[PDB]
């Protein structure tokens, strides 16, 4: 998969858009922090339910995009 | 590509490294949403490549067009981006918009112009029905029985004053979802019945189910009368 | 190329295919940059250089103000000879009751009184059509005419066809009953 090691969330949530056909859009507070851990891009919807338990963010998938806010 | 490519200020800022052949400019951009993190739209004669962080949203009401009625309009136009479908709601007369700010702002002006067209178009198609009665006459009869002047109202005078006024539709005799709900929202007062004696027939008018529907009434209201003899 | 503009312009009295053949005759049509249409929508969408963008915006505004003065409706007069009854209201002075029998041209005259509405289907170019199937039912006017036993009707070119479907199914040949 992929292992994140102290990289910014701007590149990390863009990496979800590098894998998923639907692009990922984050806010100003959502692209601020960082992350460290194993977070595979095999299911972008099921990864974010764990990222509400790791990063402390909220997310919404309307059907064609992901809106990840603070 | 014969069609030119136009990018924005944020789209012409970054760089790229990799093998990206120009053999299919439309299929290359589906990979460039997986490499560069940009969005794109091909209207038919140009490509509009904008930033992914500049994606707008829109909530637009739609008066006289259904949700499935609106979706087949964009298929015939050639403006429909199958990569970015519009988000519908079956019992709601709106839709929801996501994409590049040209394609977002284009479809907002689309629903406003489609609804102002069909306001001038009137939906109602009145039809005329002709029922021949079988068990009674038509018109009001009077019996000059020299003790009392009694009047007997006919068919076309009874349910004429029954449905007087009354902006309302009518229901169920007891002895395309917006396209239907706006013709089952026809006024009951718009029924107008005129008797017509020399064929012993009625003339009724209404929208295409209620001229069916009062004929359910009049068929259950003229029974064949019976004879009583006296001594 | 970065100065390309867009435009969303409504089009009232011209169809989308009606507008496209106008630019072919004008010589102003850029075949490299076609206009983007929509079949059940009375608009079109504009892309190109800001001269050609702003020119066609002023084009649709001037084409629609022309055809507002032009009226679309062409009333025609139909003449039906009846076969199985007379015309006009008859009265029977039967000395016990003065009974009246209304004719054809008085019955469906008061039936279609008022009623800004079109009429449908008797039970016993898409904007170019939808605006003449949006004619008022109250604009029918029928006058009886006895010395040819004929009617005079008027309407737009399908409803004078359409009430004649009614009157053909309303004058049946009457039958004889004899008494003893």
């Amino acid at each position: 998969g992929f292992v994140a090691k102290d990289d910014s969330l701007r590149t990390f949530f863009d990496a979800m858009a590098l894998q998923l056909k639907e692009p990922v859009i984050v806010s100003k507070m959502a692209a601020r922090k960082k992350i460290t851990g194993n977070f595979e891009f095999h299911d972008p919807n099921a990864l974010l339910e764990k990222l509400s338990l790791q990063l402390g963010l909220i997310w919404y998938f309307d059907g064609q995009a992901i809106y990840i806010y603070d | 590509l014969k069609e030119p490519v136009i990018v924005s200020k944020m789209a012409a800022r970054k760089k790229i490294t990799g093998n990206f052949e120009f053999h299919d400019p439309n299929a290359l951009l589906e990979k460039l949403s997986l490499q560069l993190g940009l969005i794109w739209y091909f209207d038919g004669q140009a490509i509009y490549i904008y930033d992914a962080s500049e994606m707008r949203n829109a909530v637009v009401s739609l008066r006289n067009v259904s949700l499935n009625e609106f979706n087949n309009f964009l298929k015939r136009s050639g403006l429909y981006n199958k990569n970015y479908p519009l988000r519908g709601d079956n019992r709601k007369g709106t839709f929801y918009v996501s994409g590049p700010p040209v394609y977002v702002d284009m479809v907002v002006n689309a629903a406003t112009m489609m609804d102002k067209q069909n306001d001038g178009i009137e939906l109602g198609r009145q039809k005329i029905g002709v029922m021949r009665l079988n068990n009674t006459f038509v018109g009001d009869r009077t019996y000059n029985l020299r003790d009392q002047k009694m009047v007997i109202p006919g068919i076309a005078t009874a349910i004429e004053r029954l449905l007087q006024g009354e902006e309302q539709p009518l229901g169920n005799i007891v002895s395309m979802s917006l396209q239907e709900a706006l013709k089952q929202n026809a006024a009951a007062g718009n029924i107008k019945i005129v008797a017509y004696p020399d064929t012993n027939s009625l003339l009724v008018k209404g929208t295409a189910e209620q001229v069916h529907f009062i004929e359910m009434l009049v068929k259950a209201l003229d029974v064949a009368k019976r004879h009583v003899e006296l001594s």
